[PDB]
């Protein structure tokens, strides 16, 4: 299991 | 006060629903999600993180639940949250309740 990076979360929150 | 995630069956978060947080009238909510998640994935002293423990449990038996974990907003406000997740039919629905 791999934690999300700050860019990943940016992705998610834009969608 | 809460928000929701779905993860695929490798653990990658594939979406977040911030609806109820956005309906809640407080600023700061982006920092809040960002912080709560990172806490959720933080190792626990020497035991694995709550996110690793729940992911192993939910995949083996379709439900898992974490104790409370604390995290700190940009202005040093201290919060706590806990997570419950279920395997749905294929994906992991998680909810994160903020005890304030």
């Amino acid at each position: 299991l791999l934690p999300p990076t700050e860019q990943d979360l940016t992705k998610l929150l834009l969608e | 006060e809460s928000f929701m995630t779905k993860q695929d069956t490798t653990g990658k978060i594939i979406s977040i629903d911030t609806s109820s947080l956005r309906a809640a009238g407080r600023t700061g909510w982006e920092d809040l999600v960002r912080k709560c998640i990172y806490a959720f994935f933080q190792p626990q002293g020497r035991e694995p993180s709550y996110a690793r423990q729940l992911f192993q449990e939910v995949m083996t038996r379709g439900t898992a639940s974490s104790p409370s974990y604390r995290f700190i907003l940009n202005d040093g406000t201290m919060l706590s949250a806990h997570t419950r997740c279920k395997l749905c039919y294929p994906f992991i629905m998680g909810i994160h309740i903020i005890d304030r």
